[PDB]
């Protein structure tokens, strides 16, 4: 079947205020370009080629630009649906509507507004699909992750997460963020679960690009409760007694996905996106056709686009696009 | 239309322009001789052009000059002759001529816009001399809004780097005029050497001024790679092995020569108005082309 991503470019952590007032979040200049170009690009690359963005607070902005999206080409592999409604301001009403016109097929792939990723999701997605329908709907979910080490500059002050899993299936067993938590309170529940090893971790990155499946829609339409994918998880993880069906989770090594958020994880993802770390992504490689994006990439991560006059001695020590 | 007005002519051509190298003032000259021969014939012609290029090489000293002689000869004789009464010959003759004439107009900005995307920017270019091919390519690499310094030496016998500064810093470029004996010195720190040459030998070498030699060796030894700017005809098949063998028709003009020439192992990358080059190929292309 076809690869179908339900997508919100409105993410409702509406922290870049006042900056939220000329130009809409998603839209924001990270390195020249459009961060939801960076999340396009990233659709296509784990090729998905029916993505349907959704933006309520400020669409008309994001329908002016994304008219001439490195995918809003005709020749584009990616299909485009801005649904340009104004009634949600959480996710779950969106997820809802996807379910409210039966969009997604199956299978498919929500993401938030602003992930920079270079992530080939068809390992997961493959195992996913695997532990869904040689184990028949068994699943809901399977969360995908990405390992890290907290002390970096990934998780800012804010925004970190600590989640209980399996080690057999890789299953969810707990999900919670740690603002401000010198201990941790997890249940025995895990293991009356069953005695054959857990795992609990606090190196996974806020990646959110959970793998879903349109019973998604389903499970946030039977309770109209939700209104993040975090109400989504704890929800389901304490309602394990009937109707659970957990989330399958499962970590990255070699990539870089990370959901920027304020302007603290912009100023971090930008100055490492800078470093090419994320490479194929980086503006000399111009992914989007746009043409005053030509960056010749020069000495020693000098970037430098077309005639910049540079000034005499003027030194660039590093990292300047 | 005896000998006297030709030596003149070069002369008079040379002195109301300074900016035209020897070598295309004599051609010019020699052209025009070919004008106003008043012969009408083929071989006889042949002979007056040699008489008359012998004249020009026992007037100025450079390799240039001679060189551009020898190819002239060379290019008014390319393809059949056509040969119909020795006197439509001439006009066909000189009109290849003036063809010639474009070709080595053309051979500066071609060489320019050639090589001036070589100078990676922000390094320290080291000339050499006067050297017009080597002030243009950098006045194009500097129209390109680029960054980079200049270290020029002074080939002392005539005060030639003193020169190539007034005429350069006129374009605004940092200009450093080292002693041309300390050469040794500034090597550390340029990376590479642009230079011009008056004359390249059929093993892919060049012959060039003073220095030029002895610099070329030290900025092989630290790896600094190193350039070389030369148009066409000055080409040449003079194939020496030591620094004695170049012939002494040029070395003059106590004693103390004014040219001398490099082993082909130390040049690393040519520039000629055919292409980029690697010293081999100058060979390859001299047999081809002299013909």
């Amino acid at each position: 079947p076809p690869l179908q991503a339900v997508l919100v470019a409105d993410s409702f952590d509406r922290r870049f205020f006042p900056i939220s007032k000329d130009q809409p979040r998603v839209l924001l200049p990270l390195a020249n370009v459009a961060l939801i170009d960076y999340t396009l690009e990233f659709l296509t690359a784990t090729g998905v080629q029916e993505t349907f963005v959704f933006c309520c607070w400020k669409a008309a902005q994001i329908k002016e630009h994304l008219l001439k999206s490195k995918w809003c080409r005709p020749t584009s592999l990616n299909v485009v649906r801005i649904i340009t409604s104004e009634l949600y301001r959480s996710l779950g009403d969106v997820l809802r509507d996807v379910d409210a016109k039966a969009l997604v097929r199956s299978d498919f792939l929500l993401v938030y507004g602003d992930v920079i990723s270079n992530i080939n999701i068809t390992r997961a997605l493959e195992e996913h699909r695997l532990r869904r329908k040689l184990e028949k709907n068994v699943s809901v979910m399977t969360m995908i992750f990405k390992e890290s080490s907290p002390s970096h500059p990934t998780r800012c002050h804010e925004d970190n997460v600590v989640v209980a899993v399996d080690s057999t299936t890789n299953r969810v067993l707990h999900f919670q963020k740690t603002q401000g938590l010198r201990r941790f309170a997890f249940p025995l529940s895990l293991f009356q679960g069953s005695s054959d090893g857990v795992e609990v971790r606090y190196d996974l990155l806020d990646c959110h690009i959970s793998i879903c499946s349109p019973q998604v829609a389903q499970l946030f339409t039977d309770n109209f409760d939700y209104q993040t994918r975090d109400d989504f998880v704890r929800g389901l993880l304490v309602n394990e007694e009937i109707l659970g069906n957990q989330i399958h989770m499962h970590v990255t090594a070699k990539e870089y996905g990370a959901r920027v958020s304020n302007l603290h994880m912009y100023s971090a993802v930008c100055a490492d996106v800078i470093r090419r770390w994320v490479y194929p992504l980086t503006p000399e490689a111009n992914f989007t056709d746009s043409t005053t994006q030509s960056c010749t990439h020069s000495r020693h991560n000098i970037y430098r686009g077309p005639e910049v006059s540079l000034g005499h001695g003027s030194i660039l020590e590093e990292n300047v696009l | 239309m005896d000998d006297k007005e030709l030596i003149e002519y070069f002369k008079s051509q040379m002195k109301e322009d300074p900016d035209m190298a020897s070598a295309v003032a004599a051609i010019r000259t020699l052209l025009e001789f070919l004008k106003r021969d008043k012969g009408e014939t083929i071989q006889g012609l042949r002979a007056n052009l040699t008489s008359a290029i012998e004249t020009l090489c026992g007037v100025d000293s450079s390799v240039a000059v001679s060189s551009g002689g020898e190819l002239f000869l060379r290019f008014i004789s390319l393809a059949s002759l056509e040969y119909s009464d020795y006197s439509k010959c001439k006009k066909i003759m000189i009109e290849r001529g003036e063809l010639f004439l474009r070709r080595i107009s053309l051979s500066r900005n071609k060489i320019a816009d050639l090589c001036h995307t070589f100078i990676k920017d922000g390094a320290t270019i080291l000339t050499h001399a006067y050297s017009r091919v080597v002030l243009r390519v950098l006045e194009a690499a500097v129209a390109a809004k680029k960054r980079f310094s200049v270290y020029v030496t002074e080939s002392q016998p005539d005060l030639s780097g003193k020169k190539m500064a007034k005429a350069l810093c006129h374009l605004n470029v940092p200009v450093t005029v080292v002693l041309d004996a300390a050469v040794g010195y500034i090597m550390e720190k340029a990376d590479l050497v642009i230079v011009g040459a008056e004359g390249v030998v059929e093993n892919g070498g060049i012959i060039n001024k003073i220095g030029t030699n002895q610099m070329a060796v030290c900025a092989k030894a630290q790896n600094k790679p190193f350039y070389v700017v030369a148009e066409s005809f000055k080409f040449v098949r003079l194939f020496p092995l030591n620094q004695q063998d170049v012939p002494d028709k040029f070395k003059y003009k106590e004693e103390h020569p004014w040219v001398d020439y490099t082993a082909p192992s130390l040049i690393t990358l040519l520039f000629t108005d055919l292409g980029v080059l690697t010293p081999s190929a100058v060979s390859d292309e001299l047999i081809k082309l002299y013909l």
